[PDB]
């Protein structure tokens, strides 16, 4: 990875490429709380499932989703979820969520400066509760890192912010942020297709993580 | 220290004691020995509280990690296994501990280990310098037909009798229940002290 | 193995080529137990067919089949051994099959990131019971992980799926879902060729993997 | 040595004594032992001075940083856990150091760290030679619902009984008090001559 | 990195590219003190402003501000950070700022030399007060340190520092001082737009760093 | 040995004996123990021989190298902390020393430092066999409001003392006087024999 | 680096005219004595100048000026600081400057053989007392290595040197050998151009290296 | 460094050509004794020709003189010494000067063999007096070792030799070979060019080595 | 084993004893102990003859590559620091020697150098066994304003004395003169054996 004429680095950009082809997925925070959805794209019929899932935990408290090339997301999935342990052992819980994910950015910020090595090419959005409250970040191939209210990721990225950017809402109860999310994703689908039950976890103050059942989507679909 | 563990039909009972000794006196009156590392899993300490609260941190970091990544709680007998391997492995710079590990799985287990990575399973067992007494009052008493209640009441009687010969041994007593129903439940001080004056303690 | 303009990676892409490739095999649930079936390609007479195996079992109660480079597909198979014997010593058994995968698949994952070295041109097929129940995985030279009710690999991939699609039906006797298999492989043949005696092999839930013996074999062919 | 810290509703109250013994005698009459290590956070050292030091420096370092990248003060049993982590792994080759950590974060905690890393927390705790002395005379005059004034005279005498019985004790008392409204105030000797002279001491 | 006939690093150059790219800030010295701005540039309303600061303290008597790429601007603050805690367990106290600036510089100048990574995306400015004054420095891409009553960098670098090397005036109040620095910003805007409330920090002699609240800002703005 | 180390008003005053011992004999009469360090920084050693000239040739080395890239002295305290640190880390592996270091920023300082890295600041300090001699002297006699004479002419009495009771004790002495204003002065033999004299020692 | 068909090494030719881009210094042996001066090219305001010396000093009896790269030249001049107290602690005291020298020119060398490196784009020169008497040494990207009566390095090199040539004198009284070196600055100067109070340092046999101040310099200028 | 179709390896043909581009010196075997010669180029009179020396000593009775890059040269005399001291401390004496040649000469060889280096631009002649007698030695970029009567390197090297050849006489006086050292090398000079005082040094067997004074030279000039 | 060296106005004298021990008994009468390393230095070796034998080779070859480095002679005192790094650097696995070096720059010195890396300068010196006994001459009979005629007749009479009670010194005495003028001498043993019999000795 070396600097173009323009103080560009098309590596870095190449992997955005390789990471508006992945999955849509989005985040917002609402009242005292945070939800994930995934758009699950259901293909063939002989895949199994009820074995797949697009929510990771890294911890009880923290959840993030991926977008962009499968094998490099679970490396970085698998990342976080030690350096999150390595942290409780050192200080005895997790306090702020922003230093996990910088930790996962500065890994992927290295494959951009030395040689020898490609940037991986994934999007990851981490969301949880901690010391400070419900928080919600991105984390693109660069390294780069943002808080957000709400946000998303994928190839409908840029549908789903711009259909938020005017709908979007603070401190919604935890059924409207689901309804306005479901509402959010359809609206980025090709014309003619439809949503098939997305993948939704969720989490609230002083809880634990949880994740939605199929029935439960389904009546916000 | 005391530590208790013993296993009923369908449920795990393991109690403690408190008392914490620093520099040759009764440095704390209120210390733990009773750690739940798991949902189903509970562990007891005994020896040398730093290498001790170590362990238990590596313990909880370790099994955490394997739930996420299998979806699976981690079975007892491997539970005891790791800490077989991660005390082996140091045995000529060893841990200076005793442990007990106990837990469900579709059956309730008790491990006993060693500072040497040594485990072995069995229906019931105790360490630190008053087990001598714990298992002079269990051997007498324990009786596998027992229920949940009877098992308590036995837990105390038995961590009572150290606290009267074992002057290492003393504090409040910790009683912790765990069934597959409610997983690990830390019984409130509130039901231990009345206990132990029905028992004429 | 860098990026490309459109975000994609070449070396991988022709890694998948060498794949397509291979021989054909395929993997099936069916009630209570997981199939592999292999179309071991006849040639000459001077080859020791006995001593040619194409399932090979990890351990007693995990298989797999390969397709791609065959020299690679070996050294990934012995990986596969060594690893789930480290996770017997450590935890005394081996839990959840799908771990075992995920250790393979990251080995190969890295081949496609770091520079110095070529990815691996095979595609596998992991199949076994475990703590969970029957379970049937794929997994490619990207590094990418999905578990199947029915799948398959090599030349004969894209016919074999396309009948299964159609065909496969879930919980079958052990004996349906045999027939089927041999069916499927039978439907990817060339006009005017036909299938030899396959290798077949299958486990059920609380026994060992058992391999089928020539005659039983013959007797579905 | 002698150093003291309690906890009261509100506030953790710490104490000092200065006298520092090198080549065994009293080299130094007025040395340090109470340390400021972060805003709400005190500590206070007793065992080998060169240790402590190191100690001391290495954890001012280790939460200024953590304040920094977190924008917000490290939770007083996350910096007990530290020095647990830090003492354990050289174990074998230890800091010959004996340590108190108090301060507040939604409560006062006062915590007593050993050399093997053992981390316990308490209501009040004593370290050094003298602090058989102290424990005798807060064992029996120390009450819960203590004003901080209350709090800092019974610190006083406390030290004042070490210093009377323990050879290795002497020298001016240090006092600070840590309280939410002012953080870590350490108290003019001016106050601390006036209490002493009030007290008969 | 590799010298031309003229004598010139092109991926040094190249870097500085990048740099142009960045937003804006600036610094300036006062009676007393040090000032630093930055252009907080606002986009969207789904971002968490308050989480979003420009101005990173290294200690409680430094501060800097960057420009250019994100993500390698985290990682040379957090090894200003880390530098600044070795010296002070060292020596006890942090004496020269001069001295820790220098370290930074010359992680960077490493990168201009050594084959097989890129050089850093990155200016900086450093403030802070030490045993000798107030004090503020610049460092580029290359490893190059000056020291400045006033300077800037980013994109309104070349507008901000023209408009100061004609206002800027010595030993003002910090109200005079802020006030020039708002004026200056608002010099580099392009025609049309306005400026938003910038971060502002200051420090004065004996003090530790001051971050000015949102309501103090718009007071100047 | 006897190193000696004072502070007065704006001034420190430093002393020592010139005897060295090697195979249990006085092999020498006239060594060197009162070294310039900085510009006004100054160090005695005590100990070993071999270790205290490796020491005080890397701190020369230190402070210089300091001095040029910062474009000022380092601070007295700051060069007691670089002590501290390159003693304690070989604190197992130890240098067998006593050091006292002592010079001027914008007051007097003189620092004890011991073999284990522990530094602690005083008014006053003496190192070395016939240190507990120099006390002696110096707890009766000295006074904090004391003249740079008058500083002098006590030095040289204490250390007068120890040599008449340290059979380790000997040879002229060495005085180093600093000041700001004139900043580290090595007195000459001349002046030191004269006072002598006039003290009928 | 490697050699051309004419036997020369180009990435050093091309680092030499780095070095001429540099600004301009000289040095002069003098009566008991060596001097340096530096044409500190004066720019802005905004620079606190106060702060920007381009004579260094290696210790008490040793300085050095540079000119070509600056970044390169601040970790040059580190090492021979560094280099020089390591002499100082082996055996007690610099003996010969020469030595010293050599140490910075091998480490340049270096950078002219090994791959993966580029060379250092600066030029030095080095002058101080040791136990022969008043030294004054020239070192170039290259490695090499001269000894002068009077030299000059940077753009103005060629300029300055034409004009010692023909006007040095040996033995000259402190206040004629930097009256000469004045002159022979401005000679150097673009038409129409003057030149500003330059930084001058000098030191005579049995002193410290002394720096001149302000008011002195102007006295010569 | 590899093998052209000629089996010629061209960076060290090019790193000959280097040398033939230094200054000229010889060397001659005479009646108990050795001799070198260096024409020392006289530049400028601003440079402390008292300081140049051309003929290095590697110990008391073993001379070297080199010619090439400057910077290179410096750096094998350097090894030389530290080798040949490191044979007097494991075996008490130098006893066979060729060992040391050889070690000097393997030092270059592996420089040709081994990429990411380029060869020593330099050629080399040692002399001196062991326990079987005066000897004289090249040694080029190759790493080739070649013990001559006499001989000569640098650009005056062929019109040397070619003189050498024919007036060469064995067992001279020293003072007889000085005399036609001198004439070999005005017979290499360009035309309306002299012959300025060269660098001279000798060793007889039995003595240590003798370097000439100056009116000890011109008296052969 | 006995080691003299002794300065003078503008003269160096250096002498030593022959005999060497190996497995408890006079194996060797003609051993060697005084070198020299330099134009103007030289070194006389005690101890174990191993560590003693490598450390001359060493500083040969140091002090040889110096001088053709920078084109002198290194320093006496250089040449002392030297070995004071050298030893000390391995003090915890040791050379087992004493050493003294002199020589001659701007002026004569000797210093002595124990096994630690200690070096202290001085006017005279003896090392090995016997040294007790030459400094019970030296410091009865050495004058300054001594002839190096006068010089060298004292060092015989020294070593003389101590082969007369040290049962480990023995055999012909070497000497050497180190002046400016003619550089490192090593007397014929016709000029010793002539003064020795002039001497009554």
């Amino acid at each position: 990875t070396v600097f173009s004429p323009d103080g560009r680095l098309f590596q870095v950009e190449y992997a955005r490429e390789a990471v508006k082809k992945g999955s849509t997925a989005l985040g917002m925070k609402f009242a005292n709380g945070v939800l994930l959805i995934s758009d699950k794209k259901v293909r063939s019929r002989l895949i199994e499932q009820n074995s797949i899932e697009k929510i990771q935990l890294i911890d009880d408290y923290v959840a993030a989703v991926t977008s962009g090339l499968v094998a490099d997301a679970r490396v970085l999935v698998d990342f976080a979820r030690i350096s999150a342990q390595q942290e409780k052992v050192t200080y005895g819980s997790l306090v702020n969520i922003e230093n996990l994910v910088k930790r996962v950015a500065d890994q992927m910020q290295q494959y951009t400066q030395y040689g020898g090595v490609r940037p991986y090419g994934v999007s990851l959005i981490f969301a949880g509760i901690d010391q400070i409250g419900p928080r919600l970040f991105d984390c693109d191939p660069a390294g780069t890192i943002n808080e957000y209210k709400a946000t998303a990721i994928g190839s409908g990225k840029d549908a789903v912010v711009s259909f938020l950017e005017r709908e979007y809402k603070e401190n919604l109860p935890e059924k409207e942020a689901v309804t306005l999310g479901i509402k959010a994703l359809k609206s980025s689908l090709e014309e003619g297709e439809e949503l098939k039950a997305p993948e939704i976890a969720s989490i609230t103050v002083g809880n634990k993580y949880r994740i939605y059942d199929q029935e439960e989507v389904k009546k916000f679909l | 220290t005391t530590t208790v563990g013993i296993t009923l039909k369908d449920a795990v009972i393991m109690a403690t004691e408190r008392r914490v000794t620093m520099e040759n006196f009764i440095m704390h009156k209120n210390g733990k020995k009773l750690f739940q590392i798991d949902t189903y899993t509970g562990m007891t300490i005994a020896g040398l509280v730093g290498d001790a609260q170590v362990l238990v941190r590596y313990m909880k970091a370790e099994l955490e990690l394997y739930r996420l990544q299998r979806r699976v709680n981690m079975p007892i007998e491997a539970v005891a296994t790791l800490l077989s391997n991660m005390l082996n492995q140091v045995k000529y710079m060893p841990y200076m501990v005793q442990l007990l590990v106990g837990g469900i799985d579709t059956a309730p287990h008790v491990f006993s280990i060693d500072a040497a990575g040594g485990s072995v399973e069995d229906i019931y067992a105790s360490t630190g310098s008053g087990s001598p007494f714990v298992y002079g009052v269990l051997e007498s008493q324990y009786s596998e037909k027992m229920t949940v209640d009877e098992g308590v009441d036995l837990v105390i009687r038995a961590i009572s009798a150290a606290k009267q010969r074992d002057s290492a041994s003393g504090g409040m007593i910790d009683v912790a229940v765990i069934t597959r129903k409610d997983g690990y439940v830390q019984l409130p001080t509130d039901q231990i002290e009345s206990r132990i004056r029905k028992l004429g303690l």
